[PDB]
């Protein structure tokens, strides 16, 4: 049985970099959006987990 | 004696005007060469409303064709009637708006408004007595929406007592022709609220619905869609150019249809639309005109009147009809539908009858209706706008043209206040 | 040719095929002027 | 030199209508009116007198060649809308990093617009 | 190809389909500094 | 237009040997002159009764 | 070898362009171009 | 045991059904707003939907 | 072989000369319009169709 | 009467679309008219 | 009045521009010698060539193009080819030694020599532009000239012209095939320097066009000309509004406003809908609904990125031929109901449309069928973050050991520019993440 694709290795050196474009009104809205997007990792297809819902 | 100066801005405005001037030319009997070949004296007695005299039995339109990039007026000029416009009336620049309201209002339209104002002054002060203005444009673009509102803002400063009509084309609910179109529509509406006396809102897919369900046209081109807008444009001013038993010009309608100054957004309609095989199934009669006229699938805006209450409704009839029948039918329409008409206005119907019908037709009528159900277009635009502006979607293309960030806040506040003002009269 | 005009005039084809004989067959304004 | 303005006919002589699509000089829209006559502030051969103040800019212009323009040139548009405050600060500091390119004759003309949060 | 003749109404316009060339022409251009408006000679497609 | 059709028919008659051809333009110009003759006949008769 | 069936259709329209002057039919409307005030000083008005 | 985790897709279907049930609750709440103004009052059914 | 090559080249070249003459005639025929001179009436000859 | 018909439609719709092998795209096409919500303030 | 200057840089740029200019000549009436075959009008004739061609006094049209390469063997084929008489001799610039798969040669040492000659030729070509709209730059992300010198061109053009529009036609690195080893280094460096000097950047892969040519077209074992003809068809459908009549005209300035939501995400993907062979076109009706649905097929995309792995942000649709706007309205209304096509909440519109009545032209020798309808869809999707992550990993594997950096550090480029280019795209990685989350 073939397993799913991995997340591709990067340096820890460039994992502490933040974003450059702030596209949310407040920081609380940012936290709420990211704390609502991080429950549906296992049910979203594609690497980095920003795709469809994988369906039945 | 009562002249109208016609303005067109942008692709939408130029393409609608190219059909409107052809329709007026057929109405008044003008060949493509510019001369007059009419067969009745009534087509020449009131030709000064839209035409200027020239030597040799030749007439020229009062049009001011405005575009930021002249790519549309090149195809306009190559048409069957494109050579009748005066060459000095074409005003153009080298760079287009790029579907940007800020560019066409501050960056590119500011360098082009002087020549347009010069042409407008030249064509407006040569008239015996100016009646008003007419502007055709769209709220989804950058030239017809950005500079098309700058033209209104500069015209209303100089001539603050003339009728300012805007036959605008407003955004559709289902499919968008421009991505940044809610921003353009919001800003152009904020300009249009405090600078116009009348505003006629036209939805493209309403015209597609008309051409599909009522006319059964499998392949309606944009010229077929523009024909209906031209026909409903020429019906409003048909009492200036032709006599009638009961006359009503633009000012009389502006008095009768606008109870409060901010409520001047109207929803048009054209009555005798019949398909290609069913002309034998219906007769040109006043009951069978008003049956189609008040219908929901006959309007030019995508909001049925059952969502609200009619405030004022007009119908400029054309032809030789008995106005007892007209009065009885427009009373029966109000009496049958009690809940869709306001209560504190005893009569919601203004009626005008003109003798001369369109050619080939016994009779016709042009619906104009001030309904509270216009608010759902505004609410759609406002929520599509605040979907983007909450996360600042395309704001970098506007502030980089010098704009201020409270512009969109101010425009949204004005639009929301207009919606609330419409909601005030929903429940008396 | 395609059609059959009733006064059939094949003479110029006959001359041209007499000179250049690889010309293909000719299989399928009624009077002349005195200059002709 | 000095680029004056044909007052009615400035539109034909605009920098973009003469088929010049690059950055151009700005024209003079107003002319000051002065009375009296001028003193003589130079001598023969064009030398300024010792009692007349001079300009600290170098003569022979301020022109940046290809091999003198800075590596990693700054932005031309540089709009700050919808940006991190630190990142927009970095972009602005990138604009202000090379003052010699900004004051060059063929220099950059940035449009610092917008405001980060 | 008979020519019939109809009244001009909002629902009567029969487009062509035997038309491939949709070339446009620069009848509105510029000059040294001036907006030239030259007379049209060809329509859409160079006809 | 009748002049233009007749001149187009005249100039093409002086083409060289092989390329004297029954192009569809020849049929088009014959139909041109026939249609213009019919139109002229209609206009002249109707002028007479006017 | 083709090069001609791409820029040009091998077809013609079966109809000519419909003109907008069926004048004997435009005047077939009852009381063609006759206003209401013409009845004042005439005989037998009806509509 | 890896083939024993073929019931991992079985709970994808159940999550789809839960999401569809949420959509149906949304549709049911939005249809109940079409009632007249006197009818639309606070009710135990609205609390049940919540 | 050289003589055969020259014969075929000259045959193709006479064909090309005829083609360029007919092209000039047809291109002159295309430059005709209602608002122009260089156009007259001609008698209806049988050589216009042959 | 109108309220009773509306609630009966809600019950019937909920019973229809609960039955499995219903996909999402036949479930969002039932009640689909765009009703914009009133102004923010 | 609608002139655009095409700037082809690199071997990919020159070989693309060959097919592009062949199709530009064939679409109008211009022979390979630069002359019209005849003057059929007495004094008229269409001036539609003014977008691409500049007419001299007598009869000759000269292209508004600059062909730049650092190796003579690619330009010299045009110089001694069929279109030799068409091109002005000074419009074909050529270096003596090439960049050889190195960004540093094209950016600091060798490419900084011919930059003045290209800038003066660009100024001379822009002098005859009456109504200039913007520049079109064709290059590749994997080469040395097309990555370094194109970036230097953007570098100079931002200084010399300001806010003038400059669209890209890049060749993105493929996810599994490549024709170089140091390709990730060039890709990271020339993305980092031109993250902001480009208004838009249309990219296509090469493996994806191989898959389309194998699957949609009937041909196997294709060459680079088959890809170049498709890219030329894309660039013709982009600029078709400037030369032909249109129900809805699409200016070149409209693309950046209707496709670039935020100041760094300007990388949309291109796709051409009815790319099918002749015998497949014989059995298929190609209505607006079919070719609108075929644009959103994952297999029909010209970049090797699955759209189902991300979220659509903006879509620009350009239509050509016998197209009714009613059917366009219906077809785009149908697509929004789909669940396999997902959009972002902050863009409820998501569509810009444009209809042109000119049908696409058939170049002889090409395998494409004569169609009455065509769509060139330019879609900006969040699903490209897979490609940036794979390029990130491929740069990462080599930069862990500092392989091949002696070729770059020894030629005027310091080591630190790797450390800030990688950091900037690592910022862009989560810049894509911030616009993909929904607000609740
Ligand atoms: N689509 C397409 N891509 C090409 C073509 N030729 C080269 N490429 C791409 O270009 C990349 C390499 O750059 P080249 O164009 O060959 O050469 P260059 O860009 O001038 O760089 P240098 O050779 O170092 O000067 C390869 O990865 C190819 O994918 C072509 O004809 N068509
Ligand atoms: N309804 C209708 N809309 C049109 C027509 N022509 C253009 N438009 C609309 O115009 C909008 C585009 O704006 P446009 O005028 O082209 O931009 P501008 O030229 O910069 O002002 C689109 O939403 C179209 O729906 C037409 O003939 N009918
Ligand atoms: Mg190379």
């Amino acid at each position: 049985p073939p397993m799913g694709l991995d997340t591709l290795w990067h340096m820890p050196h460039f994992q502490k970099v933040g974003p450059h474009l702030a596209t949310f009104p407040t920081e609380a809205d940012r936290q709420r959006a990211f704390k609502a997007h991080r429950e549906e990792c296992a049910v979203r297809q594609g690497t980095l987990r920003m795709g469809n819902y994988t369906h039945p | 004696m009562r002249e109208i100066v016609h303005l067109q801005a942008g692709q939408c405005g130029n393409q609608i005007g190219a059909k409107f001037w052809e329709v007026i030319s057929d109405e008044h009997g003008i060949d493509p060469t510019g001369t007059y070949h009419g067969d009745s004296d009534l087509q020449l007695e009131r030709i000064n409303v839209y035409y200027n005299e020239a030597t040799g039995g030749k007439y020229v339109p009062r049009a001011v064709l405005v575009d930021l990039e002249p790519g549309t007026m090149d195809s306009v000029r190559s048409g069957p009637f494109g050579q009748i416009f005066r060459p000095d009336n074409f005003v153009f620049g080298q760079s287009g708006a790029g579907n940007n309201w800020a560019k066409g209002h501050y960056t590119e339209g500011a360098e082009l408004v002087d020549s347009v104002l010069d042409v407008v002054r030249k064509e407006a002060e040569s008239c015996d007595c100016l009646q008003g203005f007419q502007l055709t444009h769209s709220l989804g673009g950058g030239t017809g929406s950005g500079m098309g509102t700058l033209l209104i803002s500069k015209i209303r400063e100089e001539y603050p007592d003339r009728i300012m009509n805007t036959f605008s084309v407003v955004p559709s609910p289902k499919v968008s022709d421009t991505v940044v179109e809610p921003y353009n529509a919001t800003l152009s509406v904020h300009q249009l609220v405090e600078n116009t006396d009348e505003t006629y809102c036209i939805d493209n897919e309403a015209l597609y619905d008309i051409c599909f369900r009522t006319l059964k046209l499998t392949t309606p081109t944009y010229g077929d869609l523009n024909h209906l807008v031209s026909a409903t444009m020429s019906g409003v001013t048909t009492c200036l150019r032709f006599p009638g038993q009961l006359n009503a010009d633009l000012r009389k309608l502006a008095v009768n249809m606008v109870p409060f100054p901010r409520l001047h957004f109207f929803m048009p309609g054209f009555a005798p639309l019949t398909s290609r095989g069913s002309q034998q199934y219906r007769a040109l009669t006043v009951p069978e005109l008003t049956q189609q006229m008040f219908d929901a699938k006959n309007m030019m805006a995508a909001c049925d009147p059952r969502h609200g209450r009619y405030l004022t409704v007009a119908a400029v009839f054309r032809g030789r009809m008995s106005m007892k029948e007209v009065d009885e039918q427009m009373l029966n329409v109000q009496n049958k539908n009690s809940s869709y008409f306001v209560e504190w206005i005893p009569n919601n119907v203004k009626t005008a009858v003109c003798d001369i019908p369109p050619r080939g037709l016994k009779m016709s009528a042009t619906f104009i209706g001030n309904s509270t159900a216009i608010q759902e277009l505004f609410k759609r635009i406002s929520e599509q706008f605040t979907a983007m502006f909450r996360r600042k979607a395309f704001l970098h293309w506007y502030t980089g043209e010098g704009m201020d960030e409270m512009e969109f806040t101010e425009a949204e506040s004005n639009m929301n206040d207009l919606v609330s003002e419409y909601q005030q009269y929903q429940d008396a | 040719t395609h059609s059959l005009s009733l006064p059939w005039r094949p003479s110029t084809y006959y001359k041209a095929a007499s000179n250049w004989p690889t010309l293909d067959p000719y299989c399928t304004f009624t009077r002349y002027t005195p200059d002709d | 030199a000095t680029n004056y303005s044909a007052n009615q006919y400035e539109k034909p002589f605009s920098p973009k209508y003469l088929q010049n699509w690059s950055l151009a000089k700005p024209t003079k829209e107003r002319i000051s009116s002065h009375e009296g006559y001028t003193q003589i502030i130079a001598n023969d051969r064009g030398h300024l007198l010792p009692s007349v103040p001079r300009s600290k800019a170098s003569p022979w212009g301020s022109f940046m060649g290809t091999w003198q323009m800075p590596l990693k040139v700054p932005p031309a548009r540089a709009t700050l809308t919808s940006r991190t405050a630190a990142g927009a600060a970095s972009l602005t500091r990138w604009i202000q990093k090379n003052p010699d390119l900004l004051k060059a004759s063929n220099g950059l003309r940035p449009e610092i617009f917008g405001k980060p949060h | 190809n008979p020519v019939h003749g109809l009244p001009f109404l909002p629902g009567t316009s029969f487009k062509d389909l035997t038309k491939t060339a949709f070339h446009r022409s620069q009848t509105l251009g510029y000059r040294n500094g001036y907006a030239v408006v030259r007379r049209p000679t060809v329509g859409i497609g160079g006809d | 237009p009748l002049k233009v059709a007749q001149t187009r028919l005249y100039q093409r008659s002086h083409r060289p040997n092989v390329e004297l051809c029954r192009d569809a333009a020849q049929f088009r110009l014959a139909s041109e002159v026939e249609e213009l003759n019919l139109s002229l006949a209609a206009l002249k008769e109707k002028l007479l009764e006017a | 070898p083709l090069r001609r069936l791409d820029r040009f259709c091998p077809l013609e329209l079966p109809w000519g362009g419909p003109h907008w002057k069926p004048v004997s039919g435009i005047y077939s409307v009852p009381h063609a171009y006759r206003t209401e005030n013409s009845n004042y000083g005439s005989l037998k008005p009806a509509l | 045991l890896r083939l024993l985790q073929r019931q991992r897709e079985a709970t994808d279907r159940r999550l789809s059904e839960v999401r569809k049930a949420l959509l149906i609750n949304q549709q049911s709440v939005k249809l109940r707003g079409y009632r007249p103004k006197s009818e639309t009052i606070s009710d135990k059914a609205d609390s049940m939907l919540t | 072989q050289i003589r055969l090559n020259w014969e075929h080249k000259e045959t193709c070249e006479m064909d090309w000369s005829d083609k360029v003459e007919a092209y000039n005639i047809d291109e002159a025929c295309c430059r005709y319009n209602n608002q122009s001179t260089d156009v007259q009436f001609y008698p209806h000859s049988a050589k216009f169709e042959e | 009467k109108i309220g009773h018909n509306v609630d009966y439609s809600v019950v019937r719709l909920r019973l229809r679309q609960r039955h499995p092998q219903v996909c999402y795209e036949q479930a969002q096409r039932l009640v689909n008219d765009w009703d914009p919500r009133t102004p923010p303030r | 009045m609608r002139e655009c200057i095409s700037i082809h840089v690199g071997q990919a740029g020159v070989q693309i521009g060959n097919a592009c200019w062949e199709l530009y000549c064939l679409e109008h009436g211009i022979q390979p010698d630069g002359q019209m075959p005849s003057d059929k009008t007495i004094g008229g004739g269409d001036d539609s060539f003014n977008t691409f061609f500049s007419e001299t006094g007598a009869g000759k049209h000269v292209p508004r193009a600059v062909f730049v390469d650092l190796e003579p063997t690619v330009v010299d084929e045009v110089r001694t080819g069929t279109y030799r008489q068409l091109f002005h001799p000074e419009q074909l610039i050529t270096g003596k030694e090439d960049a050889a798969n190195n960004y540093a040669r094209g950016h600091y040492t060798i490419g900084k020599e011919i930059v003045d000659l290209v800038l003066d030729r660009i100024r001379k070509l822009a002098d005859l532009c009456t109504g200039l709209q913007g520049f079109l730059i064709f290059h590749s992300f994997g080469g040395g000239t097309g990555s370094g010198f194109a970036s230097l061109l953007m570098e100079r053009l931002s200084v010399d012209y300001g806010k003038k529009s400059k669209l890209e036609f890049a060749i993105y690195p493929a996810p599994q095939v490549s024709t170089a080893v140091v390709e990730p280094y060039n890709s990271i460096l020339t993305t980092h320097t031109t993250l902001e000097h480009s208004d838009c950047a249309f990219m296509v892969d090469n493996e994806a066009i191989y898959d389309i040519c194998r699957r949609n077209l009937d041909i196997e074992r294709p060459t680079y000309t088959n890809l170049n003809r498709l890219i030329g068809q894309i660039v013709s459908s982009i600029t078709a509004s400037l030369r032909f009549d249109g129900a809805l005209n699409v200016d070149l300035t409209e693309f950046q406003t209707n496709l670039v939501p935020y100041p760094r995400i300007h990388f949309p993907l291109a796709t051409y809908a009815p790319v099918i062979s002749a015998e497949k076109a014989y059995h298929e009706q190609l209505s607006v609904a079919e070719i609108t649905n075929a644009c959103f097929e994952p297999a029909n995309q010209m970049v090797k990125c699955d759209p189902r792995h991300g979220k659509y942000m903006a879509c620009c649709m350009l239509y050509r031929g016998d197209v009714v706007p009613k059917d366009v309205n219906a077809a785009i209304a149908t697509i929004k109901t789909k669940r396999t096509i997902q959009f972002v909440d902050w863009c409820p519109t998501g569509f810009k449309v444009g209809i042109n009545y000119q049908p696409p032209t058939v170049v002889p020798g090409g395998d494409l069928a004569k169609v009455q309808r065509a769509v060139c869809m330019l879609s900006n999707t969040t699903a490209i973050a897979e490609a940036w992550a794979r390029l990130d990993h491929k740069l990462d594997l080599m930069y862990a050991k500092r392989a091949f950096v002696h070729w770059y550090v020894g030629e005027g480029m310091e080591e630190g520019e790797f450390s800030e280019a990688r950091e900037d795209l690592a910022a862009l990685e989560k810049d894509y993440e911030e616009v993909g989350v929904d607000s609740v």
